[PDB]
C-alpha cells in the first residue's frame, strides 16, 4: 500500500531575529520510503540539509527529520519542498514563526 | 517506570541494479543508540547515542556482524516473498521487521515482541504468549507452518525474555544519566488576533522527554475539542520533543480557557491559562 | 543487543 506524507516546519529553538538556530522540516506517515526533502531560502535549494536514520512507527509507516542551521531574519523566507509517489507535484510548506 | 529496547529494519530492493537498501536502527526508549546503513561507507554498526561508545571491540564486531547477517535474510525474504505474491521482478518491494522486549515498572520482564510486514502492511507477527503466531493472509500462512515446525518461537522466546531484558538493563545503567531521566516540557502560551473579534490560543510543551504526553483545552472546567487543533508531536532535533495545541475564542473571553499538560517529568499535571 | 539467529519467511 502507499501513505501520503504528513509535513511539519519549524525551528529547533523559538525563532529570533539575529541568533542562530535550526530549521526542521519532519516528514511521515508515508509509505513507500523513497522521498525527496528540500529546504529552501528564498525560493533556493539549501545544500548543507541533513537527515536522520529512517525509522517507522506501529502501522509500519516512516518518518524522517532534516535539518540545517540557520539565522532567521524579517526579510529572508523560508520553506520545506517534497515530493512523493503519492504526490501528483511537489508539496511546498513555508516556515511560520508561531508554528 | 517502564522500559523498552527496540530494533527497527528495512530492506527495499532495486530491481535496475545491484542489492537492496537495508537500514538499520535500534533504541531504548525514545532513544536511538545504534544504526546501520548498507550505503555508507564504514559498512559497520555505528554508535549514535555516547553511552553506547563504552562498549568494545568484541561489541561492534558481534553486532556488525549480526546485523549483516540480518540484511542478507530480508534480501532472501524479498524474493520469496515476490513469489508468494505472484509479483513481478521489474518493481520495487519493501520487508520490514521490528522486535524487542519490555521491563516493567519492576524492571523485570514485561513482553516481548516480533512483528514482520511487506509492503507497508501485517504480515506475521508472535502473539503476545510467544508461542503462536499470527499470519495475515494465506501468504504469513505457509510461513507460520515452516516456522512451527522449526521452533522458530521457542528460540525467540528465549531471547527475548532473557538476552534481550539482560541488555536491555545494561544499557539503562551505562546512560542513566539521560535514559533514566525525565525531561519535563518548558511551557508557554502565545495569543494572536484572527480578527477583530476573535484571537487564538496556542499552548506550546517544549523540549521534554520521553515522547509520551497528553495536552487538553477546558473552557470554564470543562473539556473542549471543538475549535481546537492538535499537531503530532515532533523532534527538536536535540534529542527532545516538542507540541502544541490551539483552540479559538472570543476576544476577551480567553481567560474562561485553560491549557492541561500530563507528562510523567511533572508530578501533578500542570494548568496554563492566558492573563 | 541484536538478536544472533534469524529464519527466513
Amino acid at each position: 500500500i502507499q501513505r501520503t506524507p504528513k509535513i511539519q516546519v519549524y525551528s529547533r529553538h523559538p525563532a529570533e531575529n539575529g541568533k542562530s538556530n535550526f530549521l526542521n522540516c519532519y516528514v511521515s506517515g508515508f509509505h513507500p520510503s523513497d522521498i525527496e526533502v528540500d529546504l529552501l531560502k528564498n525560493g533556493e535549494r539549501i545544500e548543507k540539509v541533513e537527515h536522520s536514520d529512517l525509522s517507522f512507527s506501529k502501522d509500519w509507516s516512516f518518518y524522517l527529520l532534516y535539518y540545517t542551521e540557520f539565522t532567521p531574519t524579517e526579510k529572508d523566507e523560508y520553506a520545506c519542498r517534497v515530493n512523493h509517489v503519492t504526490l501528483s507535484q511537489p508539496k511546498i510548506v513555508k516556515w511560520d514563526r508561531d508554528m | 517506570g517502564s522500559h523498552s529496547m527496540r530494533y527497527f529494519f528495512t530492506s527495499v530492493s532495486r530491481p535496475g541494479r545491484g542489492e537492496p537498501r537495508f537500514i538499520a536502527v535500534g533504541y531504548v526508549d525514545d532513544t536511538q543508540f545504534v544504526r546501520f546503513d548498507s550505503d555508507a561507507a564504514s559498512q559497520r554498526m555505528e554508535p549514535r547515542a555516547p553511552w553506547i561508545e563504552q562498549e568494545g571491540p568484541e561489541y561492534w564486531d558481534g553486532e556488525t556482524r549480526k546485523v549483516k547477517a540480518h540484511s542478507q535474510t530480508h534480501r532472501v525474504d524479498l524474493g520469496t516473498l515476490r513469489g508468494y505474491y505472484n509479483q513481478s521482478e521489474a518493481g520495487s518491494h519493501t520487508v520490514q521487521r521490528m522486535y524487542g522486549c519490555d521491563v516493567g515498572s519492576d524492571w523485570r520482564f514485561l513482553r516481548g515482541y516480533h512483528q514482520y510486514a511487506y509492503d507497508g502492511k501485517d504480515y506475521i507477527a508472535l502473539k503476545e504468549d510467544l508461542r503462536s503466531w499470527t499470519a495475515a493472509d494465506m501468504a504469513a500462512q505457509t510461513t507460520k507452518h515452516k516456522w512451527e515446525a522449526a521452533h522458530v518461537a521457542e528460540q525467540l522466546r528465549a531471547y527475548l525474555e532473557g538476552t534481550c531484558v539482560e541488555w536491555l538493563r545494561r544499557y539503562l545503567e551505562n546512560g542513566k544519566e539521560t535514559l533514566q531521566r525525565t525531561d519535563a516540557p518548558k511551557t508557554h502560551m502565545t495569543h494572536h488576533a484572527v480578527s477583530d473579534h476573535e484571537a487564538t490560543l496556542r499552548c506550546w510543551a517544549l523540549s521534554f522527554y520521553p515522547a509520551e504526553i497528553t495536552l487538553t483545552w477546558q473552557r470554564d472546567g470543562e473539556d473542549q475539542t471543538q475549535d481546537t487543533e492538535l499537531v503530532e508531536t515532533r523532534p527538536a532535533g536535540d534529542g527532545t520533543f516538542q507540541k502544541w495545541a490551539a483552540v479559538v475564542v472570543p476576544s476577551g473571553q480567553e481567560q474562561r480557557y485553560t491549557c492541561h499538560v500530563q507528562h510523567e517529568g511533572l508530578p501533578k499535571p500542570l494548568t496554563l491559562r492566558w492573563e | 543487543s541484536l538478536y544472533n539467529t534469524i529464519a527466513t519467511l
